[PDB]
Parts: C-alpha cells; structure tokens; sequence
C-alpha cells in the first residue's frame, strides 16, 4: 500500500492522464526527469508542474520536493508507481522525480495545462 | 547578547548596495567593529542557544556577499594599480593579504622576506601561486608608491574589515561543525564531520544544501579556476573541491576517484535530503549508513577488474569462396576498399624508361608509375587521375558526431 | 607450461592422442623435460595452445621416461616437436633440412601459429609436405 | 639459483590452511588486457 | 609550466598561452600504463 | 617536491625575457582575429603538414583514415573548421589523451 | 584439486608480471600473504 | 522587505505572460540582490532566450553586471543592448556611468548621440517628465 507522506497522491484516471502528459513532454523534450533535475527545474522557475513517485522507499529522497514546489508555487503530484513513471519518461530503470517544464509554443501546452489545474485541485 | 543578530543582518544587508562604496565604506566600517566581534565572542561562549541557526543560516549567505562586495571593491582600489592580480589569486581573503604584503614595504624591491610572507603571513599560497604572482609583479605590477598616502589608507581598512568578516565566517562554519551531527547526522556519516560543516556552511542552511542539486555539490568548495594553473589529474575528476577531499573517496585509487566522486555527490545531496526533511532529535541515520555501504561496495566493484577470459581462439583456417555479390549498393562499400583504377595504373611501371617520381619532402622514394600518360608525362599533371569519390575517406560514426558536437559549439559561442 | 599444456605419460598414450584427433592436427613436443631449449619450446607452445585451440593442439613428451619413439628421428634426440594429422605424420620444410621435425626454437609466438595454421591447411589439403612460410636456417 | 625463494616457499607451506587454498580469488587482468586487445584489434582489423 | 605559460604571456594572447600550457598538459598513455604530464613539455604537439 | 624552479630563478629569468622583449620592442601577437587576413592560407599550409604523412602510401589504416577525413572536412569546410579551431584556441582546457 | 588452484596461482603470477610493466600496483585482496610475499619476490627478481 | 513574495509574484507573471520583457528584468533585478547569487548566468540566458535578447533585458544584465562591479562585461552588455535599439534611454546613462568609473572617455559616446532618448526608457522617461534638453538631462541623470 502507498505511503501517508505522499501527498497528494493522484487517483487512477488521474494518474494515467499525467503519464500520458509526461510521454507527450519526454516526445517533445519538455520534460526531466530525476529528483535533482526536477529540484534544478524548481530552482531555474521552468518546473510546470511535478510528478513524483509515491513507491519511492525510502521517501525521504523525495520529501523535498514538495516542500520546494510550495514555496515556489508549482502543482505537484505523487502518482503511484515509480516503474510506469519511468516508462512513461522513457527509461526502463524506475524513476521517482520529473518536471514537466514550460514553454508557451509547445504542441501539448493545453493538454499540460489541464494537467496543472487537475494537480491544483487535488492539492487543498 | 541573544537579540543582536536580526540587527547585525540588517545592517549586513544595508552594505548589499554597489561600488563606489565611500560614505558607505565609512558606514561599512561603522557596522564591523560594532558587529564583527560581538558575534565571535557569542560563538566563543557555549552555550547561548541552539536556535541561533536558522539565524545563522540566514546570515551566512549575507556575509558571504558581504565578502564578495569587499573583494570587489579592494580590486576596484587595486587595478590600474596591480590589474592581474585579481586574475592570479582568486580567493579574497587571500587577495588582501596579498594585498596587504605588497603594500607592506622596506626591502620589498629586492627581496624582505618578499617570499617569505607570502608562504607564511598569506598562510595558503602554494609554490606555483607564487610563481605566477612573481611573473605578474615583473610584468604589470607598477610599484610608484599609492595613487594617494589615502588610497592605501582606504585599501588597509578595506583588508582589516575583510580579514575580520573571513575571521567571524570561518568561526560560524567551526561552530556548524560543532553542531553539525545534531544539525545533519546523515551527511556526517556519510562524510566526515568537517566536510559536512564545509558544504552545509556553503549552502546555507541543510535545507539549502538539499535543494542544491547532486551536480553542483562537487565543485562546491573549488579554488576558482585560474586558465594558467594546470588541471589534468590522473583521477580524471576535475572538480576538487570539499567532498572529494573526503576518506569515502580518498580512500580508493585514482582510477574510481571520478566516478566515486559522483557516486558522493548524489549520496550526499540525498543525505542532505533526509536530514532536512527529519524534525530535531530524531538523528534516524540508517538510511546514510546503507547509503554508505553501497558506496563501499560501488567502489569495490570498480576496482576489481574483469576474470581474464578464455583466450578466443582462431577460426579453423577452411578457404570458402561463399560470396560473389555485387550492386550499386553493395559496390560503394566495397570500392572503398578495392584498388582504385588509378591506384592500378601506378602499380603498372613502364618498362625501360626512369619511371616518374614524385619527390615528397619526408620521404622522395614514391613513384607515381604508369598513372600519368607518356605525353602528359612529358608535359605535366593530371586531374583524370583524381577520380574517384567512391574512396574520398569518410569519418567514422564517432568522429562525425564529434565533429557536429563542435560545429554546434561553435555556434552557440557565436551566439 | 606445466600446469597450461597437457602431458603424456607413454609411448602408447601418445600413439592414442595421435590417432583420434580427427579434426586438428596435433603437435607433439618430445624433449627431456629439465633442457633450456625444452623449456622455452614448452613455454611458446603453451601461448599458441590456447590460441590454435579450434585447429590445433599440442602436448608433451618426456623423451627419456617415454623411449617408444626412437624410431621417429634415428636417435638425435635433440628437444624437439613434431606435427600429425589422420595419423599421417607432417613434413615442414624449412631451411634447416630436416623437413621430418622442428629441432629448434622459435621465438615469434605469432610466428609460430602460422606455421601451425600452414601445416593444418596443408593437412587438410592431403599434402605431406608443406612450406613454411618464414625460412628459418639460423637455428639448427 | 632458486636459493632466495626456498625460505619463502618453505614459510608458505607453514601458514596457508586448505581452505584459503580454495578460495584463492581468481585474477582479473589488471592491467585491462583484453579490451586493449579488443581495441587495437578492431581498429586494425585489416 | 607555470613559468613557460607567463613567458608565452609576453608573447602571445593569454588565450593561447593557456592553451598550450592545457595541451602540454594531457594524460599520456603507452599499452595500459598512463601517465599525466603535470611538467615538462611534450614534444610532438605540432606547435611544440 | 614542487615545481624545480624556486621562484628567486622564476624572477631572474622572466625578468630577463621582459627587459628582453622591451628592447626589442615588440607587438605581441594577437589572438586569430575573426576575419584573419592571412587565416585561410594558413590554415591550408597546416592542413598541408597534415597531409604530408599519407601522400605516399596506398593503403591507410582506421586512424590515418579518420585524420585524412578530418583533413578534409576542413578543406572542404573551411569556415567551420576555422570556427571550431577558434573555439578551441578560446576554450578548451582538456583534450582526448 | 591441486592442478586447477596451480593454473590460477600460474595466472596470478603473469598477471603481477604484467602489472608491474604496465607501472600498476598488485594489490591484490584474498591472496595470503606468503604466496603474495613469494609472488613480490619473484617480480623483483624478474625486474632485476 | 518582502523578497519571497516579490519572486513568486514575478513567477505568476512569467507562467501568464513569458514573453514580457518588464517581468523578467524585474526577475534579473531580485536575482541581483543576491539572495541566491547563484542560478544567475543560467536565469539570464533563460530570460535571452524567452524575450528574443530583448532590448531591456541586455540592459538590466548590464546594469546588475555594474553593481556586481565586473565593469568590461557590463560595459559589452550596454553596447550590445544599445544595438538591439539606441532610441531607448537609460542605457545610454548607464554607459555613460560605466565610462566614468573606467578611464575610459564620452567623445565617441557624444557624437554617436545623435540619435533619440526620451523615446522610451523609463528612468529618463522620468527625467523628461520632471524640461526640453537632452545633454543637460543626461548629466542630471549621470549626478
């Protein structure tokens, strides 16, 4: 079962979608994965919104991130498995962190935008 | 006492103005000894707090540019004076003791202890600085005594407020140090306890160090990068810097020193993590630990090298003649590697006559051969015999993607 | 090699390890076991063993604890090698004259393959005789 | 000849048990042998 | 390659002085067995 | 042990080169310009030098291949080349080994 | 299984060799010590 | 005092409207107080990249370059902002600025004057507003 800390976990719909947004963003190098690389993302302001993996044992690592998103106020979710969010960023090993970052010309801008608002409403 | 220290930031920040500092040096200098010294003494004295830091955290990144402010404005004073100086040496501190050594005078034409301060007084300059510092002062140090008896003055109290602000960091970052197995167990561990006090001190606070990122954390602690000092290690790391100073990488050879580096590096920044993500007085310190044994055991796997294999043997000599293929396709590829017509022309020599050569400066023994047509001999060169493009030496798969590595270098320094 | 290159033991052992290699030839080395020359033919052999492997292999003759095998050179009994295929014993002409067998030490490991890989082929094409490659005619 | 190493063979056989005999690690190529051969070979591969 | 670098400072851009001290400056290599050339220049740089 | 120069020798003998060099009075040479008036054929004479090895042999082995390639391309391109070269002049600091 | 533990002390004894031309240390972890001491022996002898 | 609420503000702006120049020269601005001191070159080019080398951002570029007191690189950005369009104002100041701290000297600056300042820019917008010269503005501004 998935931890307490990882919050706000996604539901399942939602999760598929933000994987989805995450493909669409890898196809289209709009997107990092990686604890430090989304913490960098956060850092430069390019961070649309992330996405970490609630089955990161030991969760600590991620624990951060949340925190960093609040202060800079960036959307963020945990979806559930670090497995799929690593096939979904294109990389057979299991991932825990990624950014979607911004960038006004993009293809996929509404789609992620829907994705941010989704995060948004989850967050409370 | 206890409730200074919001006002000593204030006025830290109050310096975070711009050069020309004037009104403001005397300002500066107003704020140094009111506050640079109470807060020695504060540190001097154990126990006056434990939530000092995160005020401490606060202010560390605020005297840090305080320092910096001051260096500059030493350069500043200094250039059209000493102009490479700044170039040659780079850590501030330093700078102004160098500083302080040039000025200081008597036999400093020929030799005081010229350099004998600098080994001494400017504790860190090693041979080669020195060196470097020497051929600059023969080339563009201009040494007709101070623009004004003023200048000097100014660039003096610039030095002793600068050496008093170093003097009140490095005691900070000793009081970190003291602290830090409370403040960032897992760091230590992974570390060593001076190391953690160096990095966390550089960051800021731990949750600073945390959002730093694996990568930068190397060259956190660097000496910055002087063009004319040499680089190149047989390590193969090229950023130094405080973490690769520690055992955890130390220990192992110069061939895993690089990757091991790394390897720290993310170990840390997760530690780091950790830490700042735990509440006071936990000190959990068994993820660090596992961290740590993973470390060991990377470093192990790098120094032992592969089994030696079985020897490969040669293929049982048979003569097949299986191929006999051919097409555009397949000819291209091959007709790189066939004699080209021209090529079998040379090979062919005319018979009696002193077959012609071509006398190239390394070595004159080529003879071109039955290439060039008897007249055309006669006469002079051919481009008929600069046929071919189906041989015109292509790179390979690695040295075009290098090469277009570099074109789009090339291109962005352009920009 | 000691420990690389397989011994034998005796005279019919031998005969055995000539006969029932069918695909690769076969080098024998006969030499008194404590001589220099020996030694180092030894040492070479135990480099391009491994090497040859899939077309060739050698092994090693105690000449003096096995003496079955006297009949091969006349009694000259220098510490020499010897090369057999089908059964078929193997003629290398080099210059030393001696075309039965190689009397004599070669240094280049490479060298040495290749004389192997030219006694195989010429096996395998039926030939008893076969040119080396290099000339020899120092090391008599 | 071989005199120099007799005591040191001879202290060998005093301390090695049997099974530190058996768990003799097997030697990698530490001077990273192979690949060299695999390089040079593949860049003149004729 | 200190000393040579300011020397070739009297000389050249510093850009290029640096340059060179950096060339003069590789890992060595010879069949596994590196070395790295902290001094003493190498003498087949097309420059050297 | 350091660097065998002690920096008394270091001041002596750069001293000497300076004093020399002011003699001499000299303009010291200045980076490749840009737009180097003499750039291009300079860069030919170096690619030239390069040559030099092959133009006798018929065969070339992988790396020699590579370098002639290399030649080539700098030919062949030459402004790009000129570019990278400056580049490097600029900036690299390490280099393949 | 005296032959196999032979082969692989044979190995061992080249692969010093050859880490010593290359200019590489032989430290080698589980090896016990005399065999090691023998084995520095016989290198220097070698070098000599 | 409030600098976090500044940045995130800042932020806000960006994610609505990336392209507007006055968001990211205020970004540059906050960067320059140097809280960070850091992710600075990276922001920089960042803000070059999503406003086209906009004219102004050159401009606050060269200016934090300024107060950092790296004078050559200042300088550079100035005239590079100065190419991108010499209408707009405060550069010229700025320039001008820099001059005086260095040894350099106006005469070149002067002649290439002729062209307009009050134009755009908005300090000398300002300065405007506070007259009919322009040598004499310049100099009021300098002051």
């Amino acid at each position: 079962a998935p931890n307490p800390k990882a919050f706000p976990l996604a539901d399942a719909a939602l999760t598929q979608q933000i994987l989805d947004v995450v493909q669409q963003a890898a196809n289209l190098r709009q997107l990092k994965k990686g604890a430090n690389e989304a913490t960098k993302t956060l850092n430069r302001g390019i961070s649309e919104f992330i996405i970490m993996a609630a089955d990161c044992e030991p969760i600590e690592i991620l624990l951060h991130l949340p925190l960093l998103c609040e202060d800079k106020n960036v959307p963020y979710v945990f979806v559930p498995s670090r497995v799929a969010l690593g096939r979904a960023c294109g990389v057979s090993r299991p991932v825990i962190a990624a950014s979607i970052t911004t960038n006004d010309a993009s293809a996929i801008k509404t789609q992620i935008y829907a994705v941010k608002d989704k995060i948004e409403t989850l967050l409370i | 006492p206890f409730e200074i220290l919001p006002e000593s930031i204030e006025l830290f920040r109050t310096l975070a103005l711009i050069s020309p500092d004037r009104l403001s040096l005397s300002e500066t200098a107003q704020i140094l000894p009111k506050i640079v010294d109470l807060k020695r003494i504060l540190q001097q004295q154990e126990i006056d707090f434990i939530k000092l830091l995160p005020f401490f955290n606060e202010i560390i990144p605020l005297i840090k540019s305080n320092i910096k402010l001051m260096h500059n404005f030493l350069i500043s004073l200094y250039s059209r004076r000493f102009p490479e100086l700044s170039s040659l040496i780079p850590s501030p501190l330093q700078y102004s003791k160098v500083i302080s050594i040039l000025e200081n005078e008597n036999y400093s034409k020929n030799e005081s202890d010229e350099l004998f301060f600098h080994l001494e007084n400017k504790a860190k300059l090693t041979r080669e600085q020195i060196l470097v510092l020497t051929m600059s002062m023969k080339t563009s140090f201009k040494n007709k005594e101070p623009l004004d008896i003023k200048t000097r003055t100014q660039i003096l109290e610039a030095n002793s407020i600068l050496e008093n602000l170093w003097k009140l960091q490095e005691d900070i970052g000793q009081y970190i140090a003291s602290k830090i197995s409370i403040i960032a167990p897992n760091v230590c561990f992974l570390v060593g306890p001076e190391i953690a006090a160096q990095l966390i001190a550089h960051a800021g606070g731990v949750l600073e160090f945390s959002r730093i990122p694996s990568c930068n954390i190397a060259s956190i602690g660097k000496n910055k990068h002087l063009s004319h000092e040499l680089h190149t290690l047989e390590s193969g790391v090229r950023q130094e810097g405080y973490l690769f100073a520690s055992d955890m990488i130390q220990k192992f050879p110069v061939s895993v020193h690089k990757q091991m580096l790394r390897m720290l590096c993310a170990k840390v920044s997760l530690a780091a993590r950790v830490d700042a993500g735990q509440k006071n007085g936990d000190r959990n310190t068994v993820l660090a630990h596992k961290w740590k044994a993973e470390l060991s055991k990377k470093a192990r796997k790098l120094s032992e090298a592969p089994s030696i294999s079985e020897t490969k043997a040669l293929p049982i000599p048979e003569d097949q003649p299986k191929k006999k293929r051919a097409g555009r396709k397949f000819r291209k590829y091959k007709e790189k590697f066939r004699l080209s017509h021209v090529r079998q022309l040379q090979n062919r020599m005319e018979f009696g006559k002193q077959e012609q050569t071509v006398l190239d400066s390394y070595g004159e023994e080529v003879g071109l051969g039955m290439s060039n047509t008897s007249l055309q001999q006669a006469v002079g060169a051919t481009s008929g015999s600069r046929r071919s493009a189906g041989n015109q030496a292509k790179l390979t798969k690695v040295m075009k993607h290098r090469i277009s590595e570099a074109n789009q270098q090339a291109d962005e320094f352009l920009i | 090699a000691s420990v690389l290159l397989p011994q034998l033991r005796t005279g019919w052992h031998v005969d055995q390890a000539i006969v029932t290699e069918t695909k690769r030839l076969v080098v024998i080395r006969f030499g008194r076991k404590n001589d220099r020359q020996c030694m180092i033919m030894d040492e070479l052999l135990s480099s391009i063993a491994e090497r040859v492997r899939n077309f060739a292999v050698i092994y090693l003759c105690d000449i003096d604890e096995v003496s079955d095998f006297d009949e091969m050179y006349e009694l000259t009994d220098p510490m020499t090698v010897m090369f057999f295929y089908h059964n078929k014993h193997m003629m290398c002409d080099f210059g030393t004259g001696n075309n039965n067998k190689l009397n004599f030490i070669v240094d280049d490991k490479q060298e040495m393959i290749d004389i192997l890989e030219t006694i195989f082929r010429g096996a395998r094409k039926n030939k008893g005789l076969v040119v080396s490659p290099y000339d020899y005619n120092h090391k008599r | 000849g071989n005199v120099d190493l007799n005591k040191l063979t001879e202290e060998r056989e005093k301390l090695l048990q049997s099974q530190i005999d058996e768990n003799l690690a097997q030697l990698t190529k530490n001077a990273s042998n192979p690949i060299q051969v695999n390089k040079p070979n593949a860049a003149t591969d004729a | 390659f200190t000393l040579l670098n300011r020397l070739l400072r009297l000389i050249v851009d510093p850009n290029i002085a640096d340059y060179i001290t950096a060339k003069n400056n590789v890992v060595i290599n010879f069949k596994d067995m590196s070395h790295v050339n902290k001094y003493g220049l190498i003498r087949g740089l097309k420059f050297a | 042990n350091g660097p065998e120069i002690t920096p008394e020798e270091a001041t002596t003998i750069f001293s000497v080169m300076v004093e020399w060099l002011e003699s001499r009075s000299f303009s010291p040479i200045p980076f490749p310009p840009l737009t180097y008036k003499n750039d291009t054929k300079i860069l030919v004479l170096a690619l030239e030098d390069l040559k030099d090895v092959y133009a006798s042999k018929v065969r070339l082995n992988a790396s020699e291949r590579e370098e002639l390639a290399l030649i080539e391309e700098a030919y062949d391109n030459p402004h790009d080349t000129l570019n990278r070269i400056k580049k490097y002049l600029l900036t690299q600091r390490v280099f393949k080994p | 299984i005296r032959q196999k533990k032979a082969r692989t002390i044979l190995q061992h004894l080249s692969e010093a060799w050859r880490c010593w031309k290359a200019n590489i240390p032989w430290d080698v972890p589980g090896m016990p010590a005399p065999i090691k001491k023998i084995i520095e022996r016989y290198i220097k002898s070698k070098a000599d | 005092g409030n600098l976090d609420q500044a940045e995130l503000l800042v932020t806000q702006a960006l994610q609505k409207f990336p392209s507007n120049a006055l968001l990211w020269v205020e970004q540059i601005k906050l960067f320059k107080h140097g809280n960070k001191s850091s992710l600075k070159k990276t922001i920089f080019q960042d803000a070059l990249r999503r406003t086209q080398n906009d004219h102004r951002v050159l401009l606050e570029i060269g200016v934090s370059f300024y107060a950092e007191a790296q004078y050559e690189t200042s300088l550079k950005w100035l005239e590079r902002a100065l190419k991108k369009c010499s209408r707009y104002g405060d550069t010229w100041v700025w320039l001008f600025r820099t001059y005086a701290r260095l040894g350099k000297d106006t005469v070149d600056l002067y002649n290439m004057f002729d062209q307009c300042e009050p134009t755009y820019g908005p300090e000398w917008i300002a300065a405007s507003k506070n007259c009919t010269p322009r040598e004499i503005l310049l100099r009021l501004m300098n002051d």
